[PDB]
């Protein structure tokens, strides 16, 4: 019975290792995407802020 | 000669007991580590949902503003080769560990139930974000079309 | 007198160590004087002064046995104050010293005339301060001894 | 360093130029009515000066510049940007001393809640609570700030942050020798957690905390609480906490202090103890 | 490797909190801009 | 191939058109330059696209651009990173300066880290890498980034112990251990930091190392529980008794039980070299 | 796509694409490219702080390709891999390599069958791995 429990524990460990590898790669990809979207949203917010400030200045000067 | 071999066997048994104790301690620590990881993953998932909802609201508001602007116009563990009471406790420890690892496996599955899905959702919003940027850029270009 | 900061120093020569005197600079200290050294709130040890040019200015250096007894390490800070012996109550009836061999290679079982050892100890360490529990090194006829003072009566 | 000295000199020159510009802005407005561009330029220059001071690592100067920019923009009726500048000033002060940060965060919270920005108000309340905890020891004020932040968060329906604040508040309260509130919070959190499988495991810790809190009262009610927890969550028996509390109760039944000490040491070896756990155990041993 | 995962997830969590703060700032800015635009066009009409 | 030649010709034509437009004369020239750079990048010929990227960045920054100019400079530096490390470093430093003047310390710290790693791997330079790591650490301290700050502190302490004085590394390890003592999650790594400090304290003297390890054990009780405390005790006893056999047995046992990354072995060899 | 990711400096996607193409090439009997890609991925993982511990598995894949080429160079290849990565000794991949070499040295039926059974008992071998194992054993 010792061999049965030993092999069961080894199989559980291997399955845990495989799941670890898969979800760790997925989490790394998620982090890459989150960094990319952070950069994109920062650029977009800065650009829209600049554009709206310029528009406000132009309309105030014209009016 | 033989006494030295017996002493070596006793030292090996002591090392085995120390290894079992270290195994038990390590698994006990790993249980708390996994619980903390699970709660942190749940918090991150809720935060991701809160980001997705915010970005959807951003898209809706931008579309509404653009439209308005356009329309404005177990069996044994240790052999009793050396007898001794220690073996007994050893058995129990491994048995306990067995149960624990089983439980641990379940926890792993739990995390998965969320993780993968979240990633997919993120991708979608990312695409939308890019489109949104282009749209506003286009709007800016359109805003400059009349100015000439 | 009031006390001053100092940097830990190591004895440069074995001859200075054999005299069981703290090696000091000529600028602020002179040979034959006694000082009390504070290493902690309640750790005080009295040592005799011996001048040597190589000593760092304004520094008191101790031999390796003295540092080990006082737990002195390079870079640590200790206090040193001049002291004056008062014979009103400090008269010594007799000293009891535990003696050990520093190196095992030189250990011999031949008897030694303890009177000669006492005379040599007094001659080499005359006009020096000794405290109970003090660990030091002594040279006698090319023989090294680790001496520990049991008590002073 | 020479670079640091040069950066400090440049920051001082920029601050002097900003002072001159803000002084002359009033004269320009009076003589020509040029508008509010001067105030905005002065605020931008103050922000740049604060950035240079951060280059030189000067917290006080950066905070003063941020405060000047915040007040200047507040005079411009731009309440949102004024609140943002005040928040930046409070963050700058947090580096050196949060004394001004308290009023800065109070004003920021007021401005944000006036318009409906509840999430930032709750985050600023959390910041105030953290500042009070790290600087002072008055727990009650931190608890009140945490409840206010949780209320603000629930006002915006933004969960996953108020729950942590409530849990931390309960953990603090358990140490303050208050039974009813701490027990109610712990049981509510546990019963909420059992429904969610992910948090179901954490319910055992809260049940053990409630059992320990009720144990100081008396053994009889402690046994009733333990039985109630066991019936509600039988799986709690699997956790080491239930074994520990049962062992403590059994030892106290016979006043076996050596057995209690051995059990405490064994539990510590199994898992390192915490300050709250040690304090609770010491208090329980008193009876 | 579990410790490495713990640190990595902590880094991700702090970064996500920073991203949330940035998102709140951006949404407030966009809402204020839209409010100003709608008020200006309403006043013009 | 034909595609590469066509893309090169298109990029050259766009560059000539932009030059003619700027000579005659505003964002149209910058747009043409960026399109030419992208078209050259399409060709897979990483060389000569960085020049167009730099021209676009300079032209766009000449007209007071702050955000877009910085982003274009960063893109140019990234393009050069494969083509020409020196130009990439220059572009990254310019972007760092611009962003830091704008107040974006995160990008500046990231670019400093990139410059340091490229110097360490591609070129041969450590002091500049250490300075860049220190600057990034200060920038992230301005942002109270605990993870990045801890990583930078660990790297700086390791490099200093390897080459420079040990006081800074020892203080950093002590501070990290004290901070982690209250934190439960990070406590497991805390001991390691203390252990590292002990090794550093051995580079000066053996008695100093004994005092330092005793202080670390007293400060953090858990440090005593780990077998590393027994390993240090055995190592100190072997050094005191001057028996190379015990030292060799201890190091062999440590290697067999736990694999080595050439760092602990190097420090142990350095310690043993002065045993005499 | 891999070239685009390399231009954009995406390590994960580039590694995934390289592994996929190397596996497809190995299925197509193009041992050289697959082994080169596997070795590059393994060394990159070893250099990188993460995925280094799994790099051993990748090494085995490369070894498998070489194992199909020749046997006399197999000893030199395994020695070079061992000295390059001394920690590879405790890996079960080295055990599989040595057992396969020993089984192929002597013409017997039990050795390879028991080796494959023992290695399967832990985890299910991949279809490509089993196909290559059968191909090498048949010859």
């Amino acid at each position: 019975t010792r061999h049965s429990e030993i092999i069961k524990l080894e199989n559980s460990i291997r399955e845990l290792h495989d799941m670890f590898m898969d979800m760790a790669m997925l989490v790394e990809s998620q982090g890459e995407m989150i960094d990319r979207i952070e950069y994109n949203v920062e650029h977009a917010v800065d650009y829209v802020e600049r554009a709206v400030s310029d528009t406000k200045k132009a309309v105030k000067y014209q009016s | 000669e033989l006494e030295e071999m017996q002493r070596r066997a006793d030292q090996l048994a002591d090392e085995s007991l120390e290894s079992t104790r270290r195994m038990l301690q390590l698994v006990e620590e790993s249980k708390d580590a996994g619980i903390r990881t699970l709660v942190m993953l749940d918090e991150q998932g809720e935060q991701l949902e809160r980001i997705e909802e915010g970005m959807d609201q951003i898209n809706k508001d931008m579309k509404e503003a653009e439209k308005n602007l356009t329309d404005l116009g177990s069996g044994g563990f240790i052999r009793r080769v050396t007898n001794d009471a220690r073996e007994n406790e050893m058995d129990e420890n491994l048995e306990q560990v067995s149960g624990i690892i089983g439980n641990l496996r379940h926890m792993a599955l739990d995390m998965g139930n969320e993780i993968d899905t979240q990633n997919r959702q993120i991708d979608r919003i990312m695409e939308k974000a890019d489109s949104n940027k282009t749209r506003i850029d286009e709007a800016n270009q359109r805003a400059t079309k009349m100015l000439g | 007198m009031a006390g001053r900061s100092m940097q830990a120093a190591r004895c440069p020569t074995d001859e200075l160590s054999l005299s069981n005197c703290a090696v000091v600079s000529e600028k602020d200290y002179q040979s034959g004087q006694h000082v009390i050294v504070r290493t902690s709130p309640n750790h005080k040890y009295i040592f005799t002064l011996r001048t040597h040019p190589s000593v760092v200015p304004g520094s008191v250096a101790f031999s390796l046995p003295q540092r080990k007894w006082a737990g002195l390490s390079i870079g640590q800070e200790i206090e040193v104050a001049l002291y004056s012996f008062d014979k009103a109550k400090q008269c010594i009836g007799t000293m009891t010293i535990e003696i050990d061999f520093l190196q095992k290679k030189n250990i011999d079982s031949n008897p030694y005339d303890t009177d000669k050892m006492a005379a040599e100890f007094i001659q080499q360490f005359n006009n020096q301060a000794f405290s109970v529990g003090q660990q030091l090194v002594f040279s006698f006829n090319d023989k090294l001894f680790g001496l520990l003072v049991k008590d002073i009566e | 360093g020479m670079d640091t000295s040069g950066k400090q000199a440049e920051a001082m020159a920029l601050l002097a130029e900003a002072e001159r510009k803000v002084k002359n802005s009033q004269s320009f407005f009076s003589g020509l009515f040029g508008g509010s561009s001067k105030i905005e330029e002065a605020c931008e220059i103050y922000a740049r000066a604060a950035n240079m001071f951060k280059m030189a690592k000067n917290w006080s100067a950066a905070g003063n510049a941020f405060c000047q920019a915040a007040q200047l923009h507040l005079q411009l009726q731009s309440k949102h940007d004024a609140a943002t500048c005040f928040v930046d000033a409070g963050n700058a002060f947090k580096k050196a001393d949060p004394q001004e940060a308290i009023n800065c965060l109070m004003r920021a919270i007021e401005i944000y809640t006036d318009m409906g920005r509840f999430t930032i108000a709750a985050k600023h309340h959390i910041s105030i609570a953290e500042i009070y905890e790290t600087e002072l020891v008055d727990v009650e004020k931190a608890i009140a700030h945490y409840e206010q932040s949780a209320d603000y968060y629930k006002g915006e329906e933004s969960n996953s942050s108020a729950n942590k604040c409530l849990l931390k508040v309960a953990g603090y309260a358990a140490q303050l020798e208050q039974y009813q509130k701490a027990i109610d919070i712990y049981e509510q959190v546990g019963t909420s957690a059992m429904d969610s499988p992910l948090l179901k495991y954490s319910a055992k810790d809260y049940f053990f905390k409630a059992a320990l809190c009720h144990f100081c009262i008396d053994m009889l009610n402690a046994k009733l609480a333990v039985q109630k927890y066991e019936e509600l969550f039988p799986a709690f028996s699997d956790s080491r906490e239930c074994k520990l509390m049962k062992k403590l109760l059994e030892a106290h039944e016979e006043q076996n202090v050596d057995s209690y000490t051995e059990s405490v040491k064994e539990y510590d070896s199994i898992s390192r103890l915490d300050q709250w756990l040690t304090t609770m155990l010491l208090r329980i041993k008193k009876t």
